[PDB]
C-alpha cells in the first residue's frame, strides 16, 4: 500500500502528462483514464481505511484476550 | 430578524418538503429539531439545523444528523461544502428513500444476538466518494471476495429534458469471469435483473426502495 | 502575400521548437515529475525560465559539458550536434536559458 | 521514531511485554490509530478541492500575476501533499512492528 | 474546416436513434416513442445515409490519397475529419450494415404479401399497421444484437444528445407555445394581442443554435443583426453572410464567400428568409 499511494499521485500527473502534451480539444481516452485513476485512488484509500480499522479491532481483541 | 428568517426557512421547507413524515419536534432560537423521516421515536430529531443569524439573514445553515439516523455518514461532506441550502434540502428529499433502504440493510446485520450460529462472513459497510455518489461494498475476509454496488447521480435525456436518476449498477471492474468462487451470486443478480441496459439500472427514487429490497432479497 | 507566408513559417518554426523543447525536457528533468509539470505549465503560461523557481538542484557535470568552457574542451562532434539542433541550450547557475532565434519580441505562449 | 516494539521478537514475547507497564504503549497506539482515522478524511477533502481547482482553471483568471499566485498556491498544495505522504509513511512504519505479528498469528492459526 | 460543425450534428443525430433502441426494448407498449419505427422504415433514407457513408469513405480515401503537403499547418482540418469519424462512440461500419440488412428484409416482405399502404406507413405515418403486428416485433429483437454489441451500452444511454432541435417545443419560446385564441375567433392573430415581451420576432424562437451549418451562435453573431429567420418553420440562420474571423482557420480580414450563400433567399423548408429585426 505504501507504493500504491506514491505511484497513484505520480500516475495522475503521468496520465495528465500526455493530456498537456497535446496541449503543449481533449481526447476521450485520456479523460476516462483520469476518471478511472481518481476513482481507483478513492477506492484504495477506502480499502486502506477498512484494513486499518480491521487491524485496530484485532489489536484490541488480542490485547483483551 | 431571527424569527423572520426562521419563518422564511420553514416556508421554503414546506415548499420543498411536501411529505407526510415532515414534522417539527423542538423549536430553538439557535437550532432546529424537525423530523422528516419515518423514525418512530418522538423526541429523536432526524435532522438538526443550527441557526447562525446575522443582522439581515442566517450566516450559515449547518446540517447535523442524528447518529441513529442513517444519514450521518454524509455529515463531513455537507460541512465542508458551501452548497445552496435549497439544493441540500432537495438532495435530502430525493435520497430519503435510499437512506431508509440502506438503514434497513444495515440494521439487518446490526441486529443483536438471535441465538443463531450463523456467523455470516459478509459485512456491509458504506463507501463514500463525494456527494454525487454513495457506494456499498460487502467485505468477506473469510472468502477473500468483494461485492461492490455503486450508486451515482447521472443525468439522462428524457423527452427533450434532462433528469437525474440513481445509477445502481456493478462497476466496470466487475468483469468477473465464471471461475470466481463467489461469482454465482453476482451472476444470479445479473441474470435476474440485468430500466435495464445490461449493466446499469436507473430507477425512480419513489420506486428505488422496493427494487433495492428486490436486489436485497437475493442478498437476504 | 508575404504576411500569411511568414505567419505559417513562424508556426512551423514554433512547432519544431516545441518538439525539441519537450524531447529535451523529458530527459533533463526525468527524475522530478513536479519539476517537469511546473516547467511545462509555466511555459504554457509563457513564463521566462529566469523567473520560475526549482525545488531540486541539477548536477554541474551537464552544465560544464554543455558549454565546454571549463577544463575539458567541447567536442567538435558535439559542436556539430548543437549546430544541427534548432534550439541553443545552456544552463547558467542551475537554470537554463530559452530564447527565440527569429522573433525577439515577447512571444506569448498562453492559450 | 521510538521503537517500542523490537524487531525480530516473537508474538508471545510481545504478548508478555504488553501484559505489563499499565498500557502506555496501548495508549500511544490508540492515539496513533485515532489520528490516522482523523487524517484519512481531510486528505480526501483537500484532494477533491485540488481536483475542483484543476477543473476550474479556465475561470476567474484575467491577469498574469493571478496565474503566478494561483500556480504558486497549487505547487505549495502538492508540497504539503508530499509532506503528508511522508508523515503517513512514518505513521505506518511506526505501526509496522505492531502489524508484523498479524501475518505470523494468521499463519500459525492456519 | 466549415464542415466540422455540420459533422457534429451528423454524429449527434445517429446517436439519438440508437439511444431509442435501448429504451424501446424494455417497454414495447409505449406509444409516445413510435417515431423510431418510421425512421428506419423509410426506404430512401437507408439508401441516403449509405450514400452519405459512401462519399464519406470516398472523401477520406481521396484525402488520404491526396493529402496537403505544401503547408503542414493546414492539415489540421483534414486530420480532424479522420479523427471525428474514428472517435465516434459508435462505429460507422457497424451502423452501415444495420440499415443495409433492414432494406433486404423489408423487400422480401413485399413479395410475401403485396401491399402499398406500408410504403406510406413507413414514410409518413411512422407506424406499422395492426395487420403487420408481427413485423414490429422484428425491429425490437434484431437491433439489440446487430450494432449495440460493438458499442458502449452505458455511454450511449447517458450521452448528451439534447438540443437536436427536432421537436417544435424546442423551437419556439415556451411563453407563446400554446393556443392563444379560441377557434371561433379564427386561426390568424393580430400582433397587438401578443404579450408585450412577445411582440417581436426576436422573442419568438430560441436564438441559441444555427440551423444550416449546425454551429453554436456566439454573442457577437447574435447582436450584429445579420442573421435571418424563416417565416415558415421558425428556423434561425446567419447563412448568406460573411463569417467572423474567429470562425475561420486563422484570424484574418480576408472575405470568403462560403456555402451558406446558397440559402440567402430560400430557407431549408423552401420558406423565405428575411433579415431579423433588432
Amino acid at each position: 500500500y505504501k507504493n500504491k499511494l506514491t505511484v497513484c499521485f505520480d500516475d495522475i500527473l503521468k496520465v495528465g502528462a500526455e493530456m498537456m502534451m497535446q496541449q503543449q480539444g481533449f481526447s476521450q481516452s485520456q479523460q476516462k483514464l483520469l476518471k478511472e485513476k481518481v476513482k481507483l485512488f478513492h477506492g484504495i484509500l477506502d480499502d486502506l481505511e477498512t484494513s486499518l480499522s480491521q487491524s485496530s479491532s484485532y489489536l484490541e481483541t488480542l490485547t483483551a484476550l | 430578524m431571527q424569527l423572520v428568517v426562521l419563518t422564511d426557512v420553514v416556508e421554503r421547507l414546506h415548499k420543498n418538503f411536501e411529505s407526510e413524515n415532515f414534522k417539527i419536534i423542538a423549536l430553538q432560537p439557535n437550532e432546529i429539531s424537525f423530523k422528516y423521516l419515518s423514525n418512530n421515536d418522538e423526541d429523536d430529531k432526524d435532522c438538526t439545523i443550527k441557526i447562525s443569524t446575522n443582522d439581515d439573514s442566517i450566516k450559515n445553515l449547518t446540517v447535523q444528523l442524528s447518529p441513529s439516523n442513517p444519514q450521518h455518514i454524509i455529515q463531513p461532506f455537507l460541512d465542508n461544502s458551501k452548497m445552496d441550502y435549497h439544493f441540500i434540502f432537495s438532495y435530502l428529499q430525493f435520497t430519503s428513500s435510499l437512506f431508509k433502504a440502506l438503514k434497513v440493510i444495515l440494521n439487518e446485520r446490526g441486529g443483536k444476538f438471535h441465538e443463531s450460529g450463523s456467523q455470516y462472513s459478509t459485512m456491509v459497510n458504506i463507501g463514500l466518494h463525494n456527494l454525487n455518489e454513495y457506494q456499498i461494498v460487502y467485505y468477506n475476509p473469510q472468502a477473500g471476495t468483494k461485492i461492490t454496488i455503486c450508486i451515482e447521480l447521472k443525468t439522462v435525456l428524457h423527452n427533450g429534458r434532462d433528469k437525474i436518476q440513481f445509477h445502481i449498477h456493478f462497476a466496470d471492474v466487475a468483469h468477473i469471469t465464471t471461475k470466481s468462487p463467489a461469482y454465482p451470486m453476482m451472476h444470479q443478480v445479473r441474470n435476474q435483473v440485468f430500466i435495464r441496459l445490461g449493466n446499469g439500472v436507473a430507477c425512480d427514487p419513489s420506486e428505488i426502495e422496493p427494487i433495492l429490497m428486490e436486489i436485497h432479497n437475493i442478498l437476504k | 502575400f508575404r504576411k500569411e507566408e511568414l505567419l505559417l513559417k513562424d508556426l512551423e518554426i514554433r512547432k519544431l521548437e516545441i518538439s525539441s523543447r519537450f524531447k529535451h525536457r523529458q530527459e533533463i528533468f526525468k527524475d522530478s515529475p513536479m519539476d517537469l509539470f511546473m516547467s511545462t505549465l509555466g511555459d504554457c503560461l509563457g513564463i521566462k525560465d529566469e523567473e520560475m523557481l526549482t525545488s531540486c538542484t541539477i548536477p554541474k557535470a551537464v552544465v560544464d559539458h554543455i558549454n565546454g568552457s571549463g577544463k575539458r574542451k567541447p567536442t567538435k562532434a558535439a559542436q556539430r550536434a548543437r549546430d544541427q539542433d534548432s534550439i541553443d541550450i545552456s544552463i547558467k547557475d542551475n537554470k537554463l536559458v530559452m530564447k527565440s532565434k527569429f522573433n525577439k519580441s515577447n512571444r506569448s505562449y498562453s492559450i | 521514531m521510538d521503537s517500542i516494539i523490537p524487531a525480530g521478537v516473537k508474538l508471545d514475547d510481545l504478548q508478555v511485554i504488553l501484559a505489563k507497564n499499565e498500557n502506555e504503549t496501548r495508549d500511544k497506539v490508540c492515539k496513533q490509530i485515532n489520528e490516522a482515522r482523523d487524517e484519512i478524511l481531510p486528505l480526501r477533502l483537500q484532494f477533491n478541492e485540488f481536483i475542483q481547482i484543476m477543473a476550474n482553471i479556465d475561470q476567474e483568471g484575467s491577469k498574469q500575476a493571478d496565474r503566478m499566485a494561483k500556480y504558486l498556491h497549487i505547487r505549495d498544495k502538492i508540497l504539503q501533499l508530499n509532506d503528508r505522504f511522508q508523515t503517513l509513511s512514518s505513521h505506518l512504519e511506526a505501526l509496522q512492528p505492531l502489524f508484523s505479528t498479524v501475518p505470523e498469528y494468521l499463519k500459525t492459526a492456519d | 474546416h466549415s464542415l466540422i460543425p455540420v459533422a457534429k450534428w451528423f454524429v449527434k443525430f445517429i446517436t439519438y436513434l440508437t439511444q431509442e433502441i435501448l429504451i424501446l426494448i424494455n417497454d414495447p407498449t409505449n406509444k409516445e416513442y413510435t417515431l423510431v419505427h418510421g425512421i428506419f422504415g423509410a426506404k430512401m433514407s437507408r439508401t441516403l445515409i449509405l450514400s452519405i457513408l459512401n462519399e464519406i469513405k470516398k472523401v477520406t480515401q481521396i484525402v488520404a490519397k491526396f493529402p496537403e503537403t505544401s503547408y503542414p499547418i493546414l492539415n489540421e482540418s483534414s486530420t480532424f475529419l479522420k479523427l471525428v469519424l474514428s472517435e465516434s462512440p459508435v462505429d460507422f461500419e457497424k451502423f452501415e450494415t444495420f440499415l443495409v440488412d433492414v432494406n433486404n428484409k423489408f423487400i422480401a416482405l413485399c413479395e410475401q404479401q403485396p401491399s402499398q399502404e406500408r410504403e406510406f406507413s413507413l414514410l409518413v405515418k411512422a407506424e406499422i399497421p395492426p395487420e403487420y403486428a408481427k413485423v414490429g416485433d422484428f425491429l425490437l429483437q434484431y437491433a439489440n444484437n446487430a450494432v449495440i454489441s460493438h458499442a458502449n451500452a452505458a455511454a450511449v444511454y447517458f450521452a448528451d444528445t439534447s438540443g437536436l432541435k427536432i421537436s417544435n417545443s424546442e423551437f419556439f419560446n415556451p411563453e407563446i407555445f400554446h393556443l392563444l385564441q379560441p377557434l371561433e375567433e379564427g386561426l390568424i392573430i393580430d400582433t397587438d394581442k401578443l404579450p408585450i415581451k412577445n411582440r417581436t420576432s426576436k422573442s419568438f424562437s430560441k436564438l441559441l443554435y444555427d440551423d444550416v451549418t449546425c454551429d453554436k451562435l456566439s454573442v457577437s453573431e447574435i447582436s450584429d443583426g445579420k442573421l435571418k429567420r424563416c417565416s415558415r418553420c421558425g428556423s434561425v440562420t446567419r447563412a448568406g453572410n460573411i463569417i467572423s474571423s474567429d470562425k475561420t482557420i486563422v484570424p484574418t480580414s480576408i472575405q470568403t464567400k462560403r456555402w451558406p450563400t446558397m440559402y440567402t433567399r430560400l430557407c431549408i423548408c423552401s420558406g423565405m428568409l428575411f433579415e431579423m429585426d433588432g
